[PDB]
Order: structure tokens, then C-alpha cells, then sequence
């Protein structure tokens, strides 16, 4: 199986999950 | 033939995939996987991270 999705796209407005 | 251009600078994780600079445009980019691509960068074939690359026309 050669199924694999590309990595996430970088964003400046992105925020962490842990506050 | 096909040709793509990296929207950003990305480093290939595995040896099966190659890296390329944003402004660094390459040719012979054929889409093998619905999520991955493949093309010749400076005389070398490999995989193109669709997230950091785009096929031109």
C-alpha cells in the first residue's frame, strides 16, 4: 500500500491545543 | 510534459521523496498518488509533497 497523505500546511493564525 | 513549482520550502521525510526550494521550479511532475506527486528536480526524480508543491500549466 502506497497510500499516504501529505503533511499539514503551515499557518500563522494557528493556535495550540493546550492553553 | 508536466511542470510544478514549490509554494514553500519543504524537506522530504523519506528517501523516496525529494526536496525543492519554493522559487525552485521543476519539470516532469506526474501525479501518481491522489495525495502525492512525482517529478524531476535538477535532474532527479522523486515524490512531491502536494502540500508544499503545485503543478503549473
Amino acid at each position: 500500500q502506497r497510500n499516504r497523505m501529505p503533511p499539514p500546511r503551515p499557518d500563522v493564525g494557528s493556535k495550540p491545543d493546550s492553553i | 510534459g508536466i511542470t510544478a513549482v514549490a509554494l514553500y520550502d519543504y524537506q522530504a521525510a523519506g528517501d523516496d521523496e525529494i526536496s525543492f526550494d519554493p522559487d525552485d521550479i521543476i519539470t516532469n511532475i506526474e501525479m501518481i498518488d491522489d495525495g502525492w506527486w512525482r517529478g524531476v528536480c535538477k535532474g532527479r526524480y522523486g515524490l512531491f509533497p502536494a502540500n508544499y508543491v503545485e503543478l503549473r500549466q
